[PDB]
């Protein structure tokens, strides 16, 4: 109900200027390392939505906020309650580079969790969808770089989860495969589940999303639909890119105003 | 407090999962890497004869007091240790690697050290398979009236599938017991008698050596040639010690798992 | 002189339907595996050039023809003679994920080969170019995915080789870093060395290149400058994408005409 | 035919390269992984006492005929083997991995197994460093009049930097000598006498045991407590055998390198 209960989320993995833990420590388990936050007091609602874009600058990581919602990192402070959500997108990951195409389908479809009769019903569509015909009986280390991504999208789409989270590709593919790919992602938009999309392509996120966050160093600077935020996000970049008033004279100050934005 | 029911129900719901991707790593490492395959009987058979050549030549006579025990006593025991030296270590480091490629899926992580042990279980069914071909040249032909060891085979499964939770879950949080069990698997060649006869000692230090449960299973596989068709009741005072140290490891292994299950992602 | 002596290049890594070599073999070293070519009789000239794009479909791999020219794969038949060429681009590769930013600069700048006084002269510009300031004394496994690519471009640009080869990024970066990145690649265009660029972005390769190949399953179908080839390449795709006459009825035949294109 | 000049000139042009990224893997594996560091003296000191406890208790008396040799005889020799068991194996598999991340650069690949050996050379300068602290409790205090072993230390460099070309270049083309040297490093605990006294045998099989060049260096480090300040001339008939098997390995290692140097990319 309302599709996220995101409230006051903070996350910190802290700074170690020297080698790893117990670098100077005693029987007392406390260490001496510098503090660093990554998220600070995030609270929003998704009200069953359709789709939310996430933009900004990747100094704010932006994948941290994603896989929190995927339920695979623990937040330091705050509670999040959704549903039977997705493991986000298993593109180009989990594919062992020693097994053939028949084999690695049985890897990842079992890793996502499907019964032994479901993997035979789901079998011949995937080979039909990837179009790598003779190479399906040959291990992945022989494939080119555009064929792993061709294959890895084909398995990790037939998921039927509740809450999707997409990384910054959305059509990784090739020319004349992205047309199959974008039409496949129109099914999730048609079905009406929630999709959290992350990109830097402003043209795609205008063409695909309805609501949109905007994150800056853990701080949610504004959250509306699309119509005012992204041009104000473009107002920030055109301010920043032009001179932004002498990037040593003010942007060094700006980061120090934003390093002051690590705290009160 | 019974949290171990939650672990054991996961292995019931995924028994096809634990078998189907068991042999993939067997296909990944033993095959699709090199030339002519199955070094894993070629390598230990060279590796057995080295330990006989130095230790049979201190025990040239003075063999165990049956008429048969020789090398016959030795390689009947050395089947077990090959499923320990390269099955406790790689089970421990199974969760150091590949969590990035597992946590992005949805299936219980408790099964993740348990299949790689069973991937090394098929090492037996080629190595322990070729010991009968040796043991068809004994004075007995096969001793079909007693080769009954599925129960003693099931101990090696039950011990190692339980012990690789204290050394897999607690491995990732500290990354130092990996260095410990890299030596603790070393000391379990000599703390247990794979090599000599432990009857060089009175009934205190001799009896306080089988606190190690691993010595019990070695008495099983060495009784694959004896004829003791009721090998429980002659040592029933501590065959229940074996089935209580496995249930202690399995409960304590479950407790250390679920108190850390959703946290090993920054390791 | 003429910047490549590419002539009649063929390359084959052959098909193994079962497990690896000596799968059925005897003391005679011959094996029983199915033949598969990847390049067939390639011959062209680059006449000091400026830049050559490479397009097509990634069923033809397209990286094979690149790193042949980088001199790191041996061709089966044919000779190629250039110069003191480049190792192509070391983006996102060679970075050990256990060492800090000060350390991995000393990795890759030594891996490419520079003296101990050159790495201190080249030092503070790279930190100035990457803008990851506090994280420069922290190992790479703490970085986000857009910061490794931020860093990995910064080292593997100051190379001064003779013949560059670019993979399919050309500005991997981020928004408001790609503007620094594209201006850095304008130096190589200004200096006049040869650059072999590979992409699927038709808009970038029109905006950046002067000559262009077009490769199809190892067969060089046409090679001119830009002006006729890419629209004819777009004529092929718009033919292919629309229906291409019932993709089971003719495109299954088309691949079989092109599997017949593995041979006479 | 002298192609080995081309290999040796590459190590001259990259002597800063071979040192500066030597200690990075030392920084990569020993540090930045876990808690409190340098297990690599904590691990072998546990690992030494296991081999004494089983072998000193067969040689309780009957020690080497000097007044001192004991454990003193043993751990003075066991310094060498720790730089063999985990320095021949990881040198061999150094070119299986990381060629994808090396061939995309431009620097000679002959140096690529040679620094990872020297990365394990600093294992000595913490382990052999802490043997003097033990050896300041001998009847001699240090024997400053003879601890002269830089020459005998340089043999371990020269042997292993040469031998890890026949087992690194020829490793990648077949991927099976990795399984061979995984056992051949095992047989070189007992083919050479790190443990017993080889004077249990007449002058044929005893003399035909030092064909292994590794036994010569063990005679060096055991002579770190003797006083033989001219230990060449008493065994000069085969100390030139040592310096001819290293030049045979280095020439044959170069020949197998350059006949395959531009081909191991599909392996």
């Amino acid at each position: 109900e309302h599709a996220v209960i995101v409230e006051n989320v903070t996350k910190k993995y802290k700074l170690f200027k020297r080698t790893s833990e117990r670098l100077l420590d005693m029987i007392l388990p406390g260490g001496y390392g510098e503090d660093f936050y990554a998220l600070r007091n995030v609270s929003f609602t998704a009200d069953k939505g359709d789709v939310i874009g996430i933009v900004g600058v990747n100094g704010s990581g932006k994948s941290t906020l994603s896989n929190i919602i995927a339920g695979i990192l623990p937040p330091t402070s705050g509670t999040i309650k959704i549903d039977g959500q997705a493991s986000l997108i298993a593109i180009s990951s989990g594919l062992n580079n020693q097994l053939t195409g028949r084999e690695n389908i049985e890897l990842k479809c079992l890793m996502l969790g499907f019964s032994k009769k479901q993997i035979r019903a789901m079998e011949p569509d995937i080979i039909e969808f990837a179009d790598i015909g003779k190479f399906i009986d040959q291990p992945v280390k022989t494939y080119s770089s555009g064929m792993k991504s061709r294959l890895g999208f084909a398995i990790s789409v037939n998921i039927d989860p509740d809450v999707l989270v997409i990384d910054e590709a959305l059509s990784v593919g090739d020319q004349t495969f992205a047309d199959k790919c974008l039409d496949k992602m129109n099914e999730f938009k048609e079905r009406g589940k929630t999709i959290f999309f992350i990109s830097h392509s402003i043209g795609q996120v205008k063409s695909f999303c309805e609501k949109a966050l905007w994150l800056e160093y853990g701080e949610v600077r504004g959250y509306g639909t699309v119509a005012e935020i992204i041009p104000q996000y473009e107002k920030f970049l055109k301010e920043y890119r032009a001179m932004s008033d002498k990037e040593k004279r003010q942007y060094k100050e700006r980061v120090m105003r934003k390093q002051q934005g690590e705290f009160l | 407090m019974r949290s171990a029911v939650t672990v054991l129900m996961e292995h019931i719901r995924n028994l096809y999962l634990i078998r189907r991707l068991s042999l993939f790593e067997l296909k990944s490492d033993n095959s699709n890497q090199y030339l002519g395959i199955l070094w894993e009987i070629i390598n230990p058979m060279i590796q057995i004869a080295i330990y006989w050549f130095v230790f049979g030549y201190g025990i040239r006579g003075r063999h165990p007091v049956g008429h048969i025990p020789f090398i016959l006593w030795m390689l009947a025991g050395m089947t077990v240790w090959f499923f320990v030296n390269q099955a406790v270590l790689q089970a421990s480091k199974s969760v150091y690697t590949r969590i990035r490629m597992v946590a992005q899926m949805n299936f219980p992580i408790s099964v993740i050290p348990t299949y790689v042990i069973t991937a090394k279980f098929y090492q037996h069914l080629m190595l322990l398979a070729v010991i009968f071909i040796i043991f068809q040249f004994t004075p007995y032909h096969v001793s079909v009236y007693l080769v009954q060891l599925p129960y003693y085979m099931f101990g090696l499964l039950a011990l190692l599938v339980s012990f690789s939770l204290i050394t897999s879950t607690l491995a990732t949080v500290v990354r130092d017991v990996q260095m410990i069990v890299q030596s603790l698997v070393r000391i379990l060649l000599y703390l247990t008698p794979l090599l000599w006869d432990p009857s060089h000692l009175p009934h205190l230090v001799q009896v306080i050596m089988r606190l190690n449960p691993l010595y019990y299973i070695v008495e099983g596989y060495r009784s694959a040639l004896l004829g003791t068709s009721w090998y429980l009741v002659d040592h029933a005072s501590y065959t229940v010690y074996f089935w209580v140290v496995v249930i202690l490891f399995f409960v304590f292994g479950s407790m250390v798992h679920l108190k850390f299950r959703a946290h090993f992602v920054d390791y």
